[PDB]
């Protein structure tokens, strides 16, 4: 059918789509086009719906049989007046701004991007069911933990969006919103899969063991929202 | 005699296609765009042009799939892009050449290079670090012209034939040209495709400007 | 009399000619200097398919000793009784402007990659093409001897038909899918020995 | 052999059957271009009053060879000739009015 779609995006929270030019002054530099108006690549879409359907054991290798449909395009480009700076924040405990900032996109930026993808094992059945099963182990796979163990009352403005819509096509875009956002192996128990993790994460850096390990929420510029960011809306309309 | 097909095809989206590993310097880019090499300017081949086309007519007759080569194509499609059979082939009449940019200049006022490098990271499994690589694509927007050469050899086909070809120029701004395309490039878009012939105005002209017009 | 037609063949695009190292289809070049040619048979027999499918009702299906008086004594024939001499004289074209070509610090050929996408596996079995460059120049000369002073005349708007016919076709290899784009300029005649009474009209509507 | 290249090669040469559209390949041995012959021929004189036209006739037909081809398949392509070096020596005793001989080969 080469069923196409305009998805829209509307941002949550401030997002930072890599870039690769990207340098308490810390100047940065973000992803634009040739006439230095900022878009959001295709490929973080696609990634992201990597985490939506590809969320099984590692076979995400050369000899997949599924995302070489999915043509996904890229964006429109808008104008770099819809981009604040903003801060990084680490809400474990005592939450402090971290020195580590990125000038980013502004929230509730409305990107829109003409993305299809064919039939032949592909269609929405599949992302809606996918997209509440990733959402609600979102939930009750790692951030329940963070829910019910060490919760500081500042976060408690903030939206927990549980209660609004169990079809919303809730994604994960990649935008520094932490290292559990770009994960792909929750399933299917609670806590030995944790440990699991967290040795294979340990076993790359030097920290000592404490639950949970970093959730990255942001707010605003006294008005306050305690934004999480990583997080989007998107709906689904043809052509 | 012979009727030309004069257009210009546009890039809504950062185009990528082509390839080589040189010997003499990579440099910091990984897979280059295909380009022109004396001009030295980004091309798109008329190979990748007929390669693209095909393919999608070739989802457009027999729809869907096919898993066919194509040798064994659609009767029409033989006649227009070619076929060899064992000993009794079928000739081509629709001939594609090497498009190559044409409007240097009005990117040059606004100081934006014809070309286009991005950065595009890779986060692997949930030890969680980026694999950076760069890939060169050209900027949307450019423009490439192109001019077709069409050899009159039925005057009572060419009305199916300039049809089919607006329907798979229609079939080709909803499709990438070449590369990296499945993941946010290659998109792109026909305008000003005007049709002139050689010499003369004979078989006529009017209504085949008109089905490449709409 | 012999006249002799010299101009340029200018490619607009890639061209490719000729095949049979460590790499796949080489291009047809000169034998000493290792410069990409032209053979005269193959520009000789292209410019005879055009003008003789130009020089007929539409299209061409016979054999090239079959063709039209113009187009046979144009270009030569071979029969048991009605043999004739050609008129046109062709000559195996090297690139001349490897100076300017040389000048833009590029090669005269290179190598061009393309794919084969079958549909049922889509993986690419890529294949290498050499191709000497586009904006190449091709300088020939071709002498026509002169028999009938009746005829020059048709003999040259059949030559200069045969020009603008190759100049909307290719010139050999992979033509219809990018390849052999050319185009004819600096169209002139000369005489061999001795001066020809009408030769500003043979210049003017060949240099048209 | 200084350009490391052999004497005589060879050139894949088609015709395309208008029927058919198929091509049969003919390989056909030629020399390389720029290959040079030198030759000599042997013009016994026995007349004076002759000579003159005699080597101005040969002298046009060495030109007339200059706008056409020598052996196998010229007109497409093969068989262009061009002749250098042409001068005129004596076999023995020397001829009185050479000079004009070697001013009119050498034109």
């Amino acid at each position: 059918m080469k069923k196409t779609y305009r998805v829209t995006l509307t941002a949550l929270g401030p997002i930072f789509i890599g870039g690769g030019e990207k340098l308490m002054n810390d100047l940065n530099t973000f992803v634009k086009d040739a006439f230095g108006r900022p878009y959001i690549p295709g490929s973080s879409l696609k990634g992201a719906l990597r985490t939506a359907i590809l969320n099984d054991l590692k076979e995400d290798t050369k000899e997949n049989e599924v995302f070489a449909h999915l043509q996904v395009s890229d964006s429109e480009t808008i104008d770099l007046e819809n981009l604040k700076v903003y801060q990084k924040v680490d809400y474990s405990k005592t939450a402090k701004p971290l020195p580590l900032y990125r000038e980013c996109l502004k929230p509730n930026t409305e990107i829109t991007f003409t993305v299809s993808f064919d039939d032949e094992y592909l269609t929405l059945k599949k992302i809606q069911n996918a997209l509440h099963k990733t959402y609600q182990h979102y939930y009750i796979k790692w951030l329940k933990g963070g829910k019910v163990g060490e919760t500081l009352i500042k976060g408690v403005t903030f939206a927990l969006d549980q209660p609004s819509q169990n079809q919303g096509e809730i994604i994960y875009i990649g935008g520094g919103a932490g290292f559990v956002s770009k994960t792909l192996h929750y399933k299917s128990k609670n806590r030995d899969q944790a440990r699991n993790d967290s040795f294979d994460i340990l076993k790359q850096l030097f920290r000592t063991t404490y639950s949970k390990m970093r959730s990255v929420p942001d707010n605003v510029p006294t008005g306050k929202h305690y934004l999480e960011m990583g997080k989007a809306r998107i709906k689904l309309e043809e052509l | 005699m012979k009727l030309v097909i004069e257009g210009t095809i546009v890039l809504k989206t950062g185009m990528h296609i082509g390839g080589s590993s040189d010997f003499s310097a990579i440099g910091a880019v990984a897979s280059p765009v295909v380009r022109d090499t004396l001009t030295r300017l980004p091309l798109i081949p008329g190979s990748s042009l007929k390669g693209k086309m095909r393919y999608l007519l070739a989802k457009e007759l027999n729809n869907g799939i096919l898993l066919n080569e194509p040798n064994n194509d659609q009767d029409e499609i033989l006649r227009l892009f070619g076929s060899s059979e064992k000993d009794k082939i079928r000739r081509a009449r629709l001939k594609f050449n090497d498009i190559k940019l044409s409007n240097l200049a009005e990117l040059e006022t606004f100081n934006v290079s014809s070309t286009e490098v991005k950065f595009e990271n890779t986060i692997n499994r949930k030890t969680a670090v980026a694999n950076p690589r760069q890939i060169e694509r050209v900027i949307a927007g450019s423009k490439f012209d192109f001019e077709i050469f069409y050899n009159l050899d039925d005057i009572k086909e060419v009305e199916k034939d300039f049809e089919n070809i607006k329907q798979g120029f229609d079939l080709l701004e909803f499709d990438y040209l070449g590369g990296h395309g499945t993941r946010g490039s290659g998109r792109i878009a026909f305008e000003n495709l005007s049709v002139i012939t050689a010499v003369g105005n004979f078989e006529k002209i009017n209504t085949l400007n008109e089905i490449l017009g709409a």
